[PDB]
RNA sequence: CGCAAGACGGACCAGAGCGAAAGCAUUUGCCAAGAAUGUUUUCAUUAAUCAAGAACGAAAGUCGGAGGUUCGAAGACGAUCAGAUACCGUCGUAGUUCCGACCAUAAACGAUGCCGACUGGCGAUGCGGCGGCGUUAUUCCCAUGACCCGCCGGGCAGCUUCCGGGAAACCAAAGUCUUUGGGUUCCGGGGGGAGUAUGGUUGCAAAGCUGAAACUUAAAGGAAUUGACGGAAGGGCACCACC
């Protein structure tokens, strides 16, 4: 199922992104 | 490309059917993709049948019938060669078996 | 199976007549004296029909 | 327990029908001889047995069975009564099949004596000698006026009667031709029958109604 | 315990059996009572009216 | 040992539970209430390895165990009632079915009735093994 | 039909055949009838797809009741439709 | 093993015996000895698998038709059920029963006159 | 043999019915709603399709109460194996059931918007109406139920054909198209980067909606034909195969 787990990568990826941008200010 | 007219199931003027669970794997389906078998048999082989009517208390009995339905989805029915593929042609054909 | 011995027609005609029916009690001595079964004379073919007449007789059925 | 040779302390006692079936002798069965605070009597009330009603009657119908129940013990026989009636498992799988309606009823009623039975009852839609057409399938409001009369005619025959007229209905089962005699207005029916008897409830034990039903 | 030994006779050959085409399959008929019949699986070369030695008359096999 | 004191012209019945499935077989003669035990012999008592204990000879060898215990006992007739597990399980009768009820047959015992007694619901709880079912 | 039929000439058993609405032109089914009963002998006029439970001018309790395409009469001495 | 002829035995054996039926017999020494007069035959080996296969043919010929083999003595015999049979002197006569509709069919074509009439079942058979 | 608790409605069950879709199967009663048909009832253009806005929306998931039979993510162990954090086996937490609030997604599929007109044949099937010779049931007719033979509406579908269309597979519509125009809503523009970054907005959270560019590349893709190949199926053969 690659294109399911691209998509929960992608997901996981972003959740990090989230949390590391929105504590800088 | 599509296979079949009837996408492998009988569905027509529905949205929704109810699942059942298989006879050898407990796998789960909808009741009108379930390959179907309903089996009728005596409790006594026709070998045996002549052992079991001697030692018999009655001078008149009939041994009893045994009915069991049984349900697979696609797998089972054709590793346990229930059912065969079939030539582009063949697969047509909704006529049962000859006897 | 219907009746395995046509003695056993008698053992159920005297059971609605028990309970106290008569028209079920006819229909069971009908069909065997009317069943290719049980064709062959037979000594019980007697008391059948000695029932059969009497309960013929007694609710006026003349066919 | 492991008792050298348990079966030298065995009796073998009698078990006896109701007075209604025409062959009374059911067969014999064991218990324990009596010790202190063990009696056998205690051991050998309140036991089922599941007779054939061709071996109460001597014919070959065979697929009704009757439940009995032992209440005392005399001598060395074992005295019994009805505690219900069912049909073989074989009987009821072969008459459930395709491109027909099954018909399905059931009530609680009492005797004139103080019992309280369940009855159940089935019906089965049937092809006319003509029909050209594959199905025999009745409307919904034609099924819910055949289940009405089929409650109706099953109360009336319990309400007015006592428990040995009662099981005298059953043996013939007169209930269930009566039913599919009423109905042919409605919808032909081909199989019908009182298909399960349970009791719910029963009297005080009254050892004078009990040898009534064995004399 | 223990049971007699029983002679039969072959009436028919039915085909070969086993993963390499080993044994014979074939119907034989009883020495004592000529109204009983079973088939059986058989390891040599075999042929119609030959009669077998039987350590256990009640066991029957079909296709091993 | 002691049955009962008749012992000419008429016979002495039981009742014979046979329960047979895949992995083992049950043969058990009882009372005709049920309620008291007699014998009971398993294809398990018979073999020494687990892949043996539902087949057709451990089922023979089980029945014509029983079937001498009863005669010593004074019973010569049997009615016979037949399980498969039931439930949510399969409901066909596993391989040594066949071969226990011939086997007391041939060992002298007389035939009663035959009834087919396995537990079916009117529905059920949820069947183990998940959505995907056994995959092999 | 062939290839060649002509469509302004219907012949009446081909024109009775199709719906009321589909006719070459529209013509009603339904009827008027006069109707009669005994006892009282007050003749009636009554339309043959009625909804109404009709009693009569002789005061009796039915006339005709209604149903889901005709009204069924009660047994009355006439049927009778009306010409025109 | 295999012992079937092919087509260079089964096709030369057809065209001796459409040629030469009235040499032909049932003794395979005899058939053997005509075979080698009225044809060239490469090989003595040849030679004797046609004259077996003449024989086998001449057998059957004598119980009825072989669809690819024709004959005089076959052919007239069939022209004498072509032709007319001796069954009967005249027609099956003209003497036959009406319908009601098929009275009314022909009452409409102004004949009829010459035939009697009886009614089918009240209700279409099931 | 008897008692208790929680979950579920087998067989009958079908290319059958109902609903806007998601969905809907033990008995009996109560409440409000609806399609088709019948009609020589009534109003008289009141209609079609839709930015903004609004109701409903499988399973999983979140918050607060109650319950806990069966099954079972995570987890603890037995096997298998080079390893096996998997497939197979034993046990089991959250959840799976009910009540009250949230959430707005799916291969949510006929992968196929809605309204209207026209263009071949045939046998069935569910509902309402119309006509007809017999058989069967209740009371003695009549009326009415079960069956049988036709006709008309509108419904879920099937078989057939050189209607015609298409790249073909196939389609009575996916037809009436270079002989190109019945009305009207949404929406695509070579393959990737990418449903990503950034701003707004809704949410308790998970997340939903809206949504780029720099850069990179000669093909990526659809339907069908002949080979080769399969730990796919069916026949047959060989001591350079086996018994």
């Amino acid at each position: 199922m690659r294109a399911k787990w691209r998509k929960k990568r992608m997901r996981r990826l972003k959740r990090k992104r989230r949390k590391m941008r929105q504590r800088s200010k | 490309t599509k296979k079949r007219r009837n996408n492998g199931r009988a569905k027509k003027g529905r949205g929704h059917v109810q699942p059942i669970r298989c006879t050898n794997c407990a796998c789960c389906v909808p009741k009108d993709k379930a390959i179907k078998k309903f089996v009728i048999r005596n409790i006594v082989e026709a070998a045996a049948v002549r052992d079991i009517s001697e030692v018999s208390v009655f001078d008149a009995y009939v041994l009893p019938k045994l009915y069991v339905k049984l349900h697979y989805c696609v797998s089972c029915a054709i590793h346990s060669k229930v059912v065969r593929n079939r030539s582009r042609e063949a697969r047509k054909d909704r006529t049962p078996p000859p006897r | 199976a219907y009746f395995q011995r046509p003695e056993n027609a008698l053992k159920r005609a005297n059971e609605f007549l028990e309970v106290g029916k008569k028209q079920p009690a006819l229909d069971v001595l009908y069909d065997v004296m009317k069943s290719k079964k049980h064709r062959t004379w037979q000594k019980i073919h007697e008391p059948i029909m000695l029932k059969y007449l009497e309960l013929c007789v007694d609710l006026r059925k003349s066919h | 327990k492991k008792v050298v040779d348990p079966f030298s302390k065995k009796d073998w006692y009698d078990v006896k029908a109701p007075a209604m079936f025409n062959i009374r002798n059911i067969g014999k069965t064991l218990v324990t001889r009596t010790q202190g605070t063990k009696i056998a009597s205690d051991g050998l009330k309140g036991r089922v047995f599941e007779v054939s009603l061709a071996d109460l009657q001597n014919d070959e119908v065979a697929f009704r069975k009757f439940k009995l129940i032992t209440e005392d013990v005399q001598g060395k026989n074992c005295l019994t009564n009805f505690h219900g009636m069912d049909l073989t498992r074989d009987k009821m799988c072969s008459m459930v099949k395709k491109w027909q309606t099954m018909i399905e009823a059931h009530v609680d009623v009492k005797t004139t004596d103080g019992y309280l039975l369940h009855l159940f009852c089935v019906g089965f839609t049937k092809k006319c000698n003509n029909q050209i057409r594959k199905t025999s399938y009745a409307q919904h409001q034609q099924v819910r006026q055949i289940r009405k009369k089929m409650m109706e005619i099953m109360t009336r025959e319990v309400q007015t009667n006592d428990l040995k007229e009662v099981v005298n209905k059953l043996i013939p089962d007169s209930i269930g031709k009566d039913i599919e005699k009423a109905c042919q207005s409605i919808y032909p029916l081909h199989d019908v029958f009182v298909r399960k008897v349970k009791m719910l409830k029963k009297p005080k034990f009254e050892l004078g109604k009990l040898m009534e039903l064995h004399g | 315990r223990v049971q007699p030994i029983k002679l039969a006779r072959v009436t028919k050959v039915l085909g070969r059996t086993g993963s390499q085409g080993q044994c014979t399959q074939v119907r034989v008929e009883f020495m004592d009572d000529t109204s009983r019949s079973i088939i059986r699986n058989v390891k040599g070369p075999v042929r119609e009216g030959d009669v077998l030695t039987l350590l256990e008359s009640e066991r029957e096999a079909r296709r091993l | 040992s002691l049955g009962p004191q008749v012992a000419e012209g008429e016979n002495v019945f039981g009742v014979c539970h046979i329960f047979a499935s895949f992995n083992d077989t049950f043969v058990h003669v009882t009372d005709l209430s049920g309620k008291e035990t007699i014998c009971r012999v398993t294809g398990g008592m018979k073999v020494k390895a687990d892949r043996d204990e539902s087949s057709p000879y451990a089922a023979m060898l089980a029945a014509q165990d029983v079937a001498q215990r009863c005669k010593e006992l004074g019973i010569t007739a049997l009615h016979i009632k037949l399980r498969a597990t039931g439930g949510n399980r399969t409901k066909t009768p596993g391989p040594g079915a066949q071969s226990a009820l011939r086997a007391l047959a041939r060992s002298g015992m007389k035939i009663g009735r035959i009834e087919d007694v396995t537990p079916i619901p009117s529905d059920s709880t949820r069947r183990k093994g998940g959505r995907r079912g056994r995959r092999l | 039909m062939p290839l060649a039929k002509d469509l302004l000439h219907p012949s009446p058993e081909e024109e009775k055949r199709k719906h009321k609405k589909k006719r070459l032109v529209q013509s009603p089914n339904s009827y008027f009838m006069d109707v009669k009963c005994p006892g009282c002998y007050k003749i009636t006029t009554v339309f043959s797809h009625a909804q109404t439970v009709v009693l009569c001018v002789g005061c009796s309790t039915v006339l005709c009741q209604p149903t889901g395409g005709k009204a069924r009469l009660t047994e009355g001495c006439s049927f009778r439709r009306k010409q025109h | 093993m295999g012992r079937v002829r092919t087509k260079t035995v089964k096709k030369a054996a057809r065209v001796i015996i459409e040629k030469y039926y009235t040499r032909l017999g049932n003794d395979f020494h005899t058939n053997k000895r005509v075979c080698e007069e009225i044809a060239i035959i490469p090989s003595k080996k040849l030679r004797n698998k046609i004259a077996g296969y003449v024989t086998h043919l001449m057998k059957r010929i004598q119980r009825g038709p072989v669809r690819g083999i024709s004959i005089k003595l076959q052919e007239e015999e069939r022209e004498r059920r072509d032709n007319y049979v001796p069954e009967v002197s005249a027609l099956d006569q003209e003497i036959i029963e009406v319908d009601p509709d098929t009275k009314e069919m022909l009452k409409l074509l102004d004949f009829g006159s010459l035939s009697n009439l009886q009614v089918t079942q009240p209700t279409v058979g099931m």
